[PDB]
């Protein structure tokens, strides 16, 4: 979903707002690969 | 889209299709790729040594089962399928008395052994 | 080979 | 022994040649991945194991119809290198076929016909599968004939060419390719066989009782003619007929090489319940203009030779008396210095059908190929439809770019000419 | 493997070909996310002519997209297809041309193309046997006729011998929707008599008249004129793409319907149009197909043959039929008609026949005509030309911008003797 | 076997050399705390070229950090990978370097160097034996221009038969930093000249360029600039780590690019380098990797290709790939651009295939290019030198120290004629007629 919204976003950026949104997309997007490749990394999870 | 743009004409979905009596052809729809996340990150390391191109991955046919699905089909979609389809149910039995045969070949010419210059000994009983 | 999470 | 390379040209050849080698294998017995369940040894190559692999060389310059080969029921039974595919084909251009694209692939055509032939211990002859109209199965075919006659001297080369019809045509420069292409077959050929669509279409939709004939309809027909005509190398019969032979009576001179193929009898099984076909009528309807196959009348002109080929159950003696009652008829007309025109050969085995074909059970079968005067009414035809293109320079820059040069359009036309005028000499009597 | 590099210029050829690349993927079976949900082993055997595969089983189109504002794309991005394409293929500037033709060739299209030029040359380098190029664009407005004409003329002289097509919007007599239509139209024509293979013209007139007399349609909005377009359109290329039993592709008909290099001005048609009502009563044969296919309603461009002269015809049938009938019917209408036909071209007539046929429906057919008739479409444009010239009307949007008077002339002088080649052939 | 002593001096170079260090422990699979989690066996095979093992089976780094400002390397231990550095590598003097090259190699780093070559003896003695020397400075500032050309000069006497290695930050034209660096450039690299077998240059603004364009970054701040440098710094050395089909080392990238023994100037490049959004629609192959070699948009520095000619190309590939398509593609391009490589070379390209990828991608490249656009690089730095020059302007700085007028004559003259093989090479023919007319 996040992804789709990324790339339904414009195809020229000057705007501040626009900006601030493309960066938090661009963020949200990195931290949750960093999840998904953690969870991903084996099979059998225990947690504290 | 506006209401005023939008017409009734041609709508496409993403592409849904029917009970296969419905299709052209008589088979339901792949499923294909589930998953875009998987799709995109978990490609292929390896790479296979027929395709010239990685891009191009049915360079020459390569896992197209279409043959067998003209087989499938009652009636083939091509044209060129039609030859092939009626081959294992014969209407007459094969007449085999008129061929050909090179007797002169399994007669006259001989391997080895060279059977003049030995003793018969073994296994020679009289015609 | 085991994860472990907080 | 005996053996004869078949090689497929343009999309006419792919199309009518996996409609033969159905016919072949059906005849032989042999199941489509290549194995049985020596009468083979003309068509056929053992291996080891037991596979018999064709002695067919398939070439297009465009993959369309190759792939559907590559993809068909005969994915295995033919060898995965005689299919040789090209990049672009010649579109309709003879140019095009003859002088940029097939000097691409006339180096790989010849090393697998060379390689094809290495096996040959004594070769009878070839068999070429061709169209007039196309680019691929006329422009490509020249520089291949030639270069085969350069490699070989004295190889009889057969020819089944399709021509373009008086009425109906799929192609707007077919006259052009049709002169250029009959120009090089002129000096390059041992004999070639003349086919038409037009009258297929009349011979389906009359006798056969097709009202929706398709092309799959007319490649069997063609097919059961082939077979007919190299029957005699794989079945014993009465009076044998080898390649060399029926090529010896009907080339009366070295310019006139271009007889006429018919097939008799063709009728649906609804209308051979009812008519019982004895030798008499099989060879009376081979000289019907409403049986023929070409669109002429032989009653504008005169048989030059006969040549009467039988399957099945034909006794020598009512042969004879049947040719007696086709001589003596006033109709059918020869020319005064050849009294004794006709020759005959029958063979023992029937003719096979396909399941899911038309053609039905019949003892016997009969195929005639005649010479006669009056086919120089197509090529009159077609010379008028050639010089009403060329009066006003129709379709000419799109050869000219190529690298070809204008004049052999007027070559080819005064050669043309000089082929009428040489056909229109032995035609008067003494 | 054979390929096609599609561009598309102007606003109105982005919708086109927008519409143009939802019917092709409806045509493949390609989900808008970009995966493959399809239904034959036939729609992948030849996938990579109008697609370049992504990694992991993604198929992209091969298309890029030039404007001179970027608010069209944006609508083409949010669109229901947008999602497929490359964003790195779209190239755009920042002003626009302001329907000026003047503006799109000379001064602000001279920027644009030296960055467009490479995106098309790294595609068209990615593949291994380029067939040609195909690109579509609308002489009624300043990008469209402006950098289009300039973009041909780039692409010709880098790679001159190969084959293109073009699909052009015709300017109209009576929905003109621009006062500096007849300058934009005769600047553009000029430049591509010499620089192109194929010429399709649409005109609007006639594509209101097709949902207004055949389709019966109350409110025929641009989304049905392209899908209209669109049709007529993915059915030349079929023979590439789907075997058949008489295949021609692109080459095969240029060279039949271009008898001399300054006649390649085709109008297309589309046979199985019927209407709503009439869709019961009407049962689908071949000879129906050619007795809708040569009528004057169902042309695609406003001209009427009934004034003019057939030089060649071209018509390709879709579907599993037999095409005795088609050789048949096609014999009766040039016999039937000997005065509408040129009499120093026997056999006029082509035909193509595919397997295949359009989704929903068991046959098709395309027709291409090359005809007398479109003269009068150039003469009438003309006539519009020198009466706007004659009195020095809107010359300070063009002789402003660094053009002189003496090409006014020129394309008038090209347009004088044009005609004068297409009357003295009929 | 072979190791390699890493050396870093200023403030730009501290930074690189951190994120340098970072991006390798990654490849190796060394946490921020300083023992070993990894997943494979490789990883660990070639370890003691950059690291030394010490008590309690935790891996330190070979690696020295000076600076004469104290302020730097606290930043650099409070990074996130800071801590890995043992504290007496750290080696800090008193006063700053003031922009001034007289201040940071004659008065200030004449004291501080006797304390350097101390740990850099220890460290380069601590090794089984020696593959080269590895350096990352900027020729902008003291420390890293005064300092680190007197850091080369001294090493490379005591070391004579070893290998050269330096990583350079030339200036920029346009966004141009520091006031008085053309005075620090010029005397800088005439030092480096001579005692380098390798440099390695790169500038600020092709990198900037490759960021907005390529990369299509937002903010690309120095976290983005050093990293993009320091996945060129492990693609060099790749081959010395890891196994792969067609190895070549250091030695083999000196003998192969440098054919005069003063022609040493080259650019680098990275090859895979994709933007987020088009990080998914576009394919990763190797005819994609070799077009993405030779586009003058991928450079790091700033000098457009075109203009000159390539004396020699190296390309190290990593990943499992066959080197047909490898060779097709050199092939391909040395043959549609015949003029653009120099005719009485044959086979300007040298290509090294390495088994191990980069961490989450396929497949990975390094482009290194010696070519001969470089001389528009010096010949801008000495139109500036000169121009400020002929006014006598910051020199009172320089003169106050104890330097001379005629050395910034002697610089400037090195640079002319160092201009002049790159012209007259460039302008040279395979036969001797043809010119000379
Ligand atoms: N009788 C008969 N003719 C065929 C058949 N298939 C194709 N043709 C002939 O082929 C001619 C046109 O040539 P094409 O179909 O284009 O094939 P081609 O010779 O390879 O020419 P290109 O495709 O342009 O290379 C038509 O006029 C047909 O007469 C067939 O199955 N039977
Ligand atoms: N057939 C068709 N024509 C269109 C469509 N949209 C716009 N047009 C025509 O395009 C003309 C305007 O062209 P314009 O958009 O200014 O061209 P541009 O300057 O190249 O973008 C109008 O006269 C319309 O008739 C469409 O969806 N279909
Ligand atoms: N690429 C890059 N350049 C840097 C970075 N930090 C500093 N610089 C460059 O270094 C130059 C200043 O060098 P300086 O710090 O005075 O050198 P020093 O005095 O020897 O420490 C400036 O022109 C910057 O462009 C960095 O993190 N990345
Ligand atoms: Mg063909």
């Amino acid at each position: 979903e996040v992804h789709k919204e990324f790339q339904s976003l414009s195809v020229f950026i000057d705007s501040i707002p626009k900006k601030i949104r493309k960066q938090r997309l661009e963020e949200e997007m990195k931290q949750l690969e960093h999840d998904i490749g953690i969870i991903e990394k084996h099979k059998i999870i225990y947690i504290a | 889209p506006p209401v005023s743009a939008q017409s009734a004409f041609s709508y496409i979905p993403p592409r849904r299709l029917d009970p296969k009596e419905h299709s052209y052809y008589y088979r339901p729809a792949r499923t294909g790729i589930i998953s875009l996340y998987d799709c995109i990150f978990k490609r292929r390391l390896d790479y296979d040594q027929k395709l010239h191109r990685d891009d191009r991955e049915h360079a020459k046919s390569l896992g197209l089962h279409v043959n067998e699905e003209e087989q499938e089909r009652p009636v083939g979609v091509l044209t060129s399928s039609v030859y092939g389809k009626r081959i294992n149910q014969p209407i007459e039995p094969l007449n085999r008395d008129f061929g050909r045969a090179n007797h002169v070949q399994a007669d006259f010419y001989r391997k080895n052994d060279i059977p003049s210059l030995k003793e018969p000994g073994f296994g020679h009983i009289a015609p | 080979q085991v994860t472990i999470i907080p | 022994m005996r053996e004869c390379i078949s090689i497929h040209v343009g999309q006419a050849g792919v199309q009518i040649g996996n409609a033969c080698w159905e016919l072949y294998c059906l005849e032989h017995g042999i199941q489509p991945d290549g194995q049985m369940p020596d009468s083979f040894n003309t068509f056929f190559s053992e291996t080891g194991a037991g596979k018999h692999v064709p002695r067919a060389v398939f070439v297009d310059l465009e993959p369309t119809v190759i792939d559907e080969v590559r993809t068909g029921t005969y994915r295995q039974l033919f060898h995965p290198e005689q299919l040789i595919t090209g990049k672009e084909d010649a579109a309709n251009n003879y140019a095009r076929g003859h002088y940029t694209i097939g000097k691409e692939i006339i180096d790989l055509v010849l090393d697998r016909i060379r390689k094809l032939a290495d096996q040959c211990t004594g070769l009878q002859g070839f068999l070429v599968f061709h169209s007039f109209g196309g680019g691929t199965g006329s422009g490509f075919t020249s520089l291949l004939m030639e270069r085969l006659s350069v490699d070989y001297g004295k190889k009889s080369k057969l020819e089944f060419s399709i021509y373009p019809a008086p009425q109906v045509s799929t192609a707007v420069v077919e006259p052009y390719n049709s002169i250029l292409t009959t120009h090089t077959t002129l000096e390059h050929s041992d004999c070639a066989f003349m086919v038409d669509n037009e009258a297929i279409y009349d011979i389906c939709r009359r006798n056969l009782d097709i009202e929706r004939p398709t092309y799959t309809n007319l490649n069997r027909l063609i097919g059961q003619i082939v077979s007919s005509i190299t029957a005699s190398l794989r079945f014993d019969g009465a009076l044998n007929v080898d390649l060399t032979e029926f090529q010896t009576n009907l080339v009366p001179y070295p310019r006139i090489h271009f007889p006429l193929a018919t097939y008799a009898p063709v009728i649906s099984a609804e209308k051979a319940y009812h008519e019982q076909l004895s030798v008499a009528e099989i060879t009376n309807a081979c000289f019907e203009p409403a049986n023929q196959m070409v669109k002429c009348d032989p009653r504008h002109g005169k048989y030059m030779a006969c040549c009467l080929l039988y399957r099945g159950d034909v006794v020598p003696k009512d042969v004879n008396a049947a040719i007696a009652t086709i001589k003596t008829k006033r109709t059918i007309q020869f020319v005064d210095w050849c009294p004794t025109g006709f020759k005959v050969g029958i063979n023992y085995q029937p003719p096979t059908v396909v399941p899911g074909g038309d053609l039905a059970k019949v003892q016997r079968a009969v195929c005639m190929l005649s010479n006669t005067t009056a086919i120089a009414e197509a090529w009159a035809r077609l010379d008028h439809k050639f010089d009403l293109m060329y009066a006003k320079r129709a379709f000419v820059h799109w050869y000219v770019g190529e690298g070809m040069e204008e004049g052999e359009f007027s070559e080819a036309r005064e050669d043309m000419a000089a082929l009428e005028k040489d056909y229109e000499e032995v035609g008067v009597d003494s | 493997m054979r390929e096609i590099v599609h561009l598309q210029a102007g606003q109105c050829g982005n919708q086109i070909g927008a519409k143009f690349w939802e019917v092709i993927s409806d045509e493949h079976g390609i989900d808008p996310t970009g995966t493959y949900h399809g239904d034959s082993d036939l729609q992948l055997e030849r996938i990579n002519v109008y697609y370049n595969e992504a990694t992991g089983g993604k198929y992209v189109p091969r298309a890029v997209l030039v404007d001179l504002e970027p608010g069209t794309m944006d609508s083409v991005r949010s669109g229901p297809f947008g999602q497929i394409f490359r964003p790195d293929n779209f190239v755009f500037g920042q002003s626009g041309a302001g329907n000026n033709w003047a503006k799109g060739h000379y001064t602000e299209g001279a920027e644009l193309v030296d960055s467009v030029l490479d995106v098309v040359r790294k595609e068209a380098e990615s593949c291994d046997c380029l067939q040609g190029f195909q690109l579509t664009h609308s002489l009624g407005g300043g990008t469209g006729s402006g950098m289009g004409t300039l973009l041909i003329s780039k692409i010709r002289e880098e790679y001159p011998d190969r084959i293109m097509n073009t699909f052009s919007v015709v300017p109209s007599p009576k929905v003109s929707d621009t006062v500096v239509e007849p300058y934009n139209a005769t600047l553009s024509v000029h430049q591509l008599v010499e620089n192109t293979d194929e010429t399709y013209c649409i005109d609007n007139e006639a594509l209101y008249d097709i949902c207004f007399r055949t389709l019966k349609l109350t409110t025929p909005t641009y989304g049905d004129l392209n899908h209209l377009v669109s049709a007529t359109m993915s059915g030349v290329t079929t023979c590439l793409r789907f075997p058949g039993q008489l295949n021609a592709d692109l080459r095969k008909l240029a060279v039949n319907m271009v008898p001399f290099p300054r006649l390649h001005f085709f109008m297309p048609g589309f046979a199985p149009l019927t209407s709503r009502g009439s869709q019961q009563y009407r049962a689908l044969t071949v000879p129906e197909l050619t007795q809708q296919m040569f009528d004057a309603k169902n042309m695609m461009a406003a001209c009427d043959p009934r004034h003019g002269r057939y030089l060649t015809v071209a018509a390709v049938f879709r579907g599993r039929m037999s095409m005795k009938e088609v050789d048949e019917q096609m014999l009766n209408v040039q016999n039937k008609n000997s005065s509408y036909f040129v009499e120093w071209i026997p056999n006029n007539v082509k035909t193509a026949v595919c397997d295949i046929p359009p989704r929903g429906l068991k046959m098709s057919a395309t027709f291409i005509g090359n005809s007398t008739a479109i003269q009068e479409l150039f003469k009438r444009i003309s006539e519009q030309f020198t009466a706007m010239f004659r009195r020095k009307a809107f010359l300070h949007w063009y002789t402003g911008e660094g053009m002189d008077e003496m090409e006014f002339t020129e394309a008038e002088s090209n347009m004088n003797d044009l005609v004068s080649e297409y009357q003295q052939y009929q």
